[PDB]
């Protein structure tokens, strides 16, 4: 058996951005 | 008017209460027969849906795992290995059950009418998810078809998503992390799957460096299960 | 195949696969069958038709206790309410076709082919216990039946412990536990209830080989931490 | 891998 | 060794571990001292300096926002424990926030050659100043309200003159001004006005054919439209 | 009556607020405050200083993998990997003051006031848990030294554990997940680590058989933590 993880279950503040020009 | 009265709040509640109860074959039977009345699914109802069928199948993935994995280390016993065998085989056809449910459902209902690229993704993942499940069991050419199948619905949902989705987004991370586990596990291609996810956790971190995390704690949990399986598979 | 045309060790198989399955309707339905052969039970016999019950009846117990504390949390609306009321309904059927199984099993072959008084007093505590349970959630029109049931058995069974065994047999003091939780949960009877561990604990201290001490000092350890959480 | 930091009770005899 | 006696890159190369490492307060000292040196920051010194400032304050930010919520819901032992823990956190918040403000005062700005990165040090005195403002009671906050106002408004100006509305920079300020609006200055409607505005105009000139190539640009289209849609319902 | 002058429910009430703002130095303070007044601490206490200490500790543990990591990869850089190394005994240094005061604190307060040998069993895990992070960083004999000692304590844990409480519970189950990560991680034995990980499983199983498993809800969990931790190093 090999390990591995998939996606479990998943089952609203306002957005401020902070630039990161590359 | 036929032999399902109830309507769909009724359905839901059910489904809410089988949930808590932990009776997900009648969780799943609720949203099933929600599915078919023709509703195109709320947020809400799509999640139920998808946790019910979760724990159906995966209880029947983890028996056959189980069976199979006795029935692999059980050399001398004759009348034992044929037993775990029928076993096994009455355990997959369960599972081989479920899966075309939830892919009818998907194919029928679901997917034709998700018009939102968010719905398309999340519902062409799933039928990913559901020929991957069909394909941990399935054998000889009906295995080729299951594997083509969900290789061909994750990509379209993978595509889907670079396009119209930003790289925080959390259905387009648990695409990305079932994709790789696709890639990892039926495959068998471990480097193209790392490949994937570091991909996807790279282009999720950078973004999230310019966002407040607290938003987006369901982004957070799913790439450290990105970072996990990339430290298990290197 | 099918039931009918499988040997006993057949089926017995099929139940320990299902057990390590996590499929306990499995078990329950294999062990069934075995039962219902009409051989009176080996140890492991009885252990794989006990605990695939056990978890049978279980996981409706638990989920009865889900959906009941859910109920009286949502006592303001009527579609809520009256879901919450039909969803119970429908596990509480299905624990009653569970224990109306077991104590059909018990009644037919179980209690009737035990010889050793041992046998006769594990599955009179067995009647107890799925008569407890259906006592759990009885209608109030029959909870008097099924609390009386409930009774009979297992005090038939605590007199027969009492003449046939030592105090520090642990089905003896399992009956013991299980008889003081009929005392205190069903019967609301808390004295007596107390009353009954107390006395079953103390007649085991004072009779106190290394492998029959472990055995028995884990219920009579039960027995301690209910009379604690009881007296509280 | 992981490292870590109420009711009455019945009881079911398994005899061995 | 002493940042006093370091080189620009030797702190730069330990800033760069201390992010990875998440150690921010690390990583905002070593910035800091970057900065202290008077040259004007490349981008990746930007990028690294911002990065740990945002994480350092906002630690802060996000326990005052916990333990003013704990203050609501409650007891007169509790509340006043939960006043006395919270002005603890201000008193944090307000020195990291004086020390970026005094970097962009003594440094940043007027070191600041290029327009574009005149924009981004005004949207982060802007910000700074909001931050200040999200916990500054009776006289102080007026002063802060009205320099991060003055912040904004100035890089504002700058960035409809200088920068096509696609551009990730005149984006963001436009949804940090529009936040100030709707929160500090209680504007709902001129907040969502100047985000509606500024989603509307970058619709019109987005490459919808080639959106794989504008990701930066999209990423702040949807924070517009998900605050817009937060405000409206 | 000092510098610190707050009764212990006014420390308690602290310690609270800190985890909710997850300002766990500020948490870790107070509980160690509460601890130094000298009182047997409730079930509440010994779990606000344990949580405060390992998300404390961890943070460092955290930063220290990253750090070694990165050093072990500079081939080149003569600069990058004396820098990486400066900063690696940094953080090495916050660790040890970290464990030295958990250390200081067992010993000086918590186990001389155990009695019930369910706390003597938490307090000497404890123990071996924070000379198991020691000995993550040292080496040479100081090495030597935390490795016998965090065997010493989780050896003496194991026995009163063995003697004293059932297989399910929690805390005898939660020593021999810890201790088995020891053998697995710091003494290099996955033999060991797996043995003593499957008979506390096995042991728990059989005695869950009996019980009713509603109460037994973090028996559980810790043993599908064995569970996992058997997955992974098999």
């Amino acid at each position: 058996i090999l390990p591995r993880i998939s996606v479990i279950s998943t089952g609203r503040r306002r957005q401020s951005v902070l630039n990161l020009m590359t | 008017m036929g032999s399902m009265t109830m309507d769909k709040s009724e359905l839901v509640q059910k489904a809410k209460l089988a949930e808590q109860a932990e009776r997900y074959d009648d969780m799943a039977a609720a949203m099933k027969a929600v599915t078919e009345q023709g509703h195109e699914l709320s947020n809400e109802e799509r999640n139920l849906l998808s946790v019910a069928y979760k724990n159906v199948v995966g209880a029947r993935r983890s028996s056959w795992r189980v069976i199979s994995s006795i029935e692999q280390k059980t050399e001398r016993n004759e009348k034992k290995q044929q037993m775990g065998k029928e076993y096994r085989e009455k355990i997959e056809a369960e599972l081989q059950d479920i899966c075309n449910d939830v892919l009818e459902l998907l194919d029928k209902y679901l997917i034709p009418n998700a018009t939102q690229p968010e719905s398309k993704v999340f519902y062409l993942k799933m039928k990913g998810d559901y020929f991957r499940y069909l394909s941990e069991v399935a054998s000889g050419d009906n295995k080729q078809t299951t594997v083509s199948n969900s290789q061909q619905a994750y990509q379209e949902a993978f595509e889907i998503s670079k396009k119209e989705m930003q790289p925080t987004h959390p259905i387009r991370l648990g695409l990305a992390l079932n994709f790789s586990v696709f890639y990892y596990e039926i495959l068998n291609s471990p480097e193209k799957a790392c490949s994937l996810a570091k991909t996807a956790f790279d282009e999720a971190i950078a973004e999230l460096d310019t966002l407040n995390e607290e938003s987006y704690k369901d982004s957070t949990l799913i790439m450290q299960l990105l970072r996990d399986n990339l430290t298990l598979w290197t």
